[PDB]
């Protein structure tokens, strides 16, 4: 059983302005086997309503998957996403950066 | 189109 | 959906041949024929994808996705090929066959010395009733009757006695009243022939 | 340019439920347009893509009677698989096949490939000349005669060479607008302070598609990469992708790098430098 | 080495009732096939099953008719209720990818099934052997019996011949189609004829003896019946001659 820890990038869709509604991403690939948890973390809370992309795989064989949810993003609001898989001990918090 | 009617087994 | 002329084809032994079918829709891609005997179930011959020609023996099958026209021919038929031939395709979505109606075909024997006879025949049991056997004809010499006036004719069926080299013809009739005799049993064309006192 | 239609199915054997997950996606180049999923309420294969909701009944009940059939082959192959490699029937395995037929500039036949795979590794696979397998291991061996004892090469080349590939040319021309036109990308470079020493250049294309794209840092007009990061390329969301490559550069000297960029929506080549 | 089996092979039945179909594929195969085949002449295939599954049933018609396949070895098409509309040959067929790759499939011998508007219409054929002439042995050497099979209703009859108790296949010869002994009339009563040629001198060893047998499928025992006459039932009518050189 090989296994192969997610690659993950936080961004948004469009270019970020407070106050504008746009599209937060998560987007998690090279990762094996399928099974994974994907979060969108507003302030250490749970976005509801989630969506993503259908699974699919590259070259290599590992998977990749898009997550998102509309977001408006604002000066002191903190976003991240969660991503727990069988190669972590405990899930990855990855922070979103505006120029990441 | 995918292929059809099936694949056969490994 | 496929079209495929009924028939009957009746042929003589030796001849070639050739039954066919057309389709419409396009996506058809492998092409099938089958034969089946009286009350049997149908048995596959040939099969052809996409396009071209295929023999086996006495059989060549042939495909023109272009015109979408199917077809089997048969050289140097034989008695044993009569029955009821199928065409049936199928795309590559599902195992679905579409069948055509089905040909119904009659090859019939030859025989080399014709002996046309009218035999009159007694009831085995204890009891005095009777059956005219029109046999020993020649295969081209066959019967329109499909007489009523109450008396049964059967069409004509061929019987192979194994044992020795001989294949015969043969057919019956029979009536209730014994105002009825042989010799006058068929209205239809024969030829002239045996009967005995 | 040449264009792709690809099928991805993936399989996944779950212990103590009744059925394995199983979800297949189909694409034309970088654009998703069919799914199914084993799990979801329709069990159809369900639209993605705007330009093959006009397709009729008969395609769709084709469709979803083809890819049902396949998750019912790969939860054989699951079970099958299991015991070639003897494996406890208390964890989860993965089958994963893609296939598809690649086209030139003329819209001709270029290529066709099918690819099995389990567990993430190679099993089986076509090669090119879609007559003849290579297998990774002694189970893939025994698959392998089976398969050419039943000659699945003919019945996939076929498919390959005629019906992927005119399938493909059908949904180039319907959905036209979508497939075939292009969106180069919108650019644009940052600055960062890293440290007292040093800062960072990043250069950005955003909004462009296909994904195929050429991100690449000059020195002075001298292509370098040391101390250079570029990101995966990514989706937007939208249909259209995004990418970033960054330099870390002396302060001072950004003036000296420069930033270039290639894809097939630019008419030529766009150089971009940090501007103050 | 067995093919696939069909069961029953005969079904008699009065409209209103259910009716059950059964096929055994060939073990080993997956793939599981019904078709309907009516003198309205072609076969059609009503549903095919995969693992079990039932893959496509475009052809099923949309009322009255299920098709199951509780495991890989059986499955089962049911009527209910059956009505006169549905009598046909149903065949079941098996196959696996490979061949069907080839498009070769195996095919059941068929359940040929009757629904009747109404079971007083049933009635069992009348048996006779007729005896070779004179004229026939002394102009040709050889000897025909005649078996008429008369009078039966529906048409679900098999003729065989027996000599010293062994069935016969040479020199027999029995009609493909059986009469109708009133053409005008849509439920007319049937009749159905056959020889068997033998040598001259095999008729005239009184040690031969020749059986023409009939059996009839109609009535079976959980069908109602109140006529003053004998239940039409399946059975056996069978009719007997012995050589003479006399």
């Amino acid at each position: 059983m090989i296994q192969r820890t997610p690659k993950i990038q936080v961004y948004s869709r469009h270019p970020a302005e407070n106050g504008k509604s746009n599209f937060l991403n998560c987007y998690v690939s090279g990762f094996h086997p399928s099974d994974i948890e994907v979060d969108l973390l507003k302030n250490g809370e749970r976005i509801e309503k989630v969506e993503h992309s259908d699974l699919s795989f590259s070259k290599d064989w590992s998977f990749y998957l898009l997550y998102y949810t509309e977001f408006t993003p604002t000066e002191k609001d903190e976003y991240a996403c969660r991503v727990n898989h069988v190669t972590l001990s405990q899930p990855k918090i990855v922070k979103w950066d505006r120029d990441m | 189109m995918v292929w059809g009617p099936d694949p056969l087994y490994v | 959906e496929v079209e495929q002329d009924p028939g009957p084809l009746s042929v003589p032994e030796g001849a070639i041949v050739s039954l066919n079918c057309t389709y419409s829709n396009s996506a058809f891609q492998y092409f099938m024929w089958y034969r089946q005997y009286s009350r049997k179930g149908p048995e596959l011959l040939m099969y052809t994808y996409s396009s071209g020609n295929k023999e086996d023996g006495r059989f060549t099958a042939q495909v023109d996705k272009s015109s979408k026209y199917i077809s089997l021919f048969i050289r140097d038929s034989q008695p044993s090929d009569s029955a009821t031939y199928l065409c049936a395709m199928r795309g590559d979505s599902s195992y679905k066959l579409i069948f055509g109606s089905g040909t119904r075909l009659l090859v019939r024997p030859d025989i080399q010395n014709p002996d046309p006879a009218v035999y009159q025949l007694r009831d085995s049991k204890s009891s005095d009733k009777s059956v005219c056997l029109f046999t020993d004809f020649d295969s081209q010499t066959n019967v329109s009757q499909s007489k009523d006036s109450d008396v049964y004719i059967t069409d004509k069926c061929v019987l192979d006695m194994r044992s020795m080299d001989f294949k015969s013809n043969s057919a019956v009739a029979w009536s209730n009243k014994s105002d009825f005799a042989c010799a006058n049993a068929f209205n239809n064309s024969i030829i002239p022939e045996d009967t005995f006192f | 340019g040449s264009h792709s239609m690809r099928y991805f199915f993936t399989s996944v054997s779950r212990p103590g439920r009744g059925e394995p997950r199983f979800i297949a996606v189909g694409y034309v180049d970088d654009t998703q347009f069919v799914r199914f999923d084993s799990d979801a309420a329709s069990q159809r294969m369900e639209p993605r893509a705007p330009w093959i909701e006009q397709e009729g009944p008969e395609y769709w009940d084709g469709e979803t009677r083809k890819v049902k059939a396949h998750s019912q082959t790969h939860r054989v192959d699951l079970g099958t698989l299991r015991g070639y490699y003897n494996q406890s029937e208390a964890g989860s395995h993965t089958v994963q096949r893609m296939y598809g037929c690649d086209v030139g500039s003329d819209w001709r036949f270029l290529r066709g490939y099918h690819q099995y795979a389990y567990d993430g590794k190679d099993y089986i696979a076509l090669k090119e000349d879609l007559r003849s397998w290579t297998a990774a291991d002694m189970a893939a061996q025994t698959t392998k005669h089976k398969w050419e004892a039943a000659h699945v090469a003919e019945q996939l080349r076929a498919y390959l060479e005629g019906t992927c590939v005119e399938w493909l040319r059908r949904y180039l021309e319907n959905g036209k607008e979508t497939l075939q036109r292009t969106d180069a990308p919108k650019t644009h470079m940052t600055h960062h302070a890293v440290s007292d020493h040093e800062a960072t250049l990043r250069c950005w294309a955003l909004s462009f598609y296909p994904a195929e794209i050429t991100l690449t840092w000059q020195r002075d007009g001298e292509d370098q990469t040391q101390d250079t990061e570029l990101v995966e390329t990514r989706p937007a969301g939208d249909g259209t992708f995004q990418k970033w490559a960054a330099v870390v550069v002396p302060s001072g000297q950004e003036q000296r790098y420069t930033c270039h960029v290639q894809h097939e929506g630019l008419p030529k080549p766009l150089t971009l430098r940090w501007e103050p | 080495d067995a093919g696939v089996i069909q069961s029953p092979r005969h079904e008699v039945t009065e409209m209103g009732q259910q009716v059950t179909l059964r096929c055994k594929p060939i073990s080993g195969h997956d793939y599981l096939f019904w078709y309907r085949q009516t003198m309205m002449r072609g076969l059609e295939l009503l549903i095919y099953f995969n693992n079990n599954v039932p893959i496509d049933d475009s052809g099923m018609p949309e009322d009255r008719f299920s098709a199951k396949m509780p495991n890989a070895s059986f499955s089962t098409l049911k009527i209910q209720p059956s009505e006169p509309r549905d009598s046909a040959v149903y065949f079941c067929a098996s196959s696996l990818w490979e061949k069907l790759a080839k498009n070769i499939q195996y095919f059941g011998a068929g359940t040929r099934l009757s629904v009747l508007e109404d079971l007083k219409n049933v009635f069992p054929p009348e048996v006779a052997v007729f005896e070779p002439s004179e004229a026939e042995i002394s102009h040709t050497q050889k000897a025909t019996l005649v078996c008429l099979a008369t009078g039966f209703y529906p048409d679900h009859v098999e003729l065989s011949w027996w000599v010293n108790g062994k069935e016969v296949h040479s020199g027999v010869c029995t009609d493909p189609q059986p009469l109708k002994e009133q053409p005008a009339l849509n439920d007319s009563r049937y009749a159905l004829s056959s020889r068997l040629r033998v040598s001259a001198t095999f008729w005239q060893d009184p040690r031969n003896h020749f059986r023409c047998q009939v059996q009839f499928y109609g009535l079976s025992e959980n069908d109602e019946w109140t006529q003053d006459r004998a239940k039409p039932v399946t059975q056996i009518v069978s009719a007997e001659a012995w050589g003479r050189a006399d």
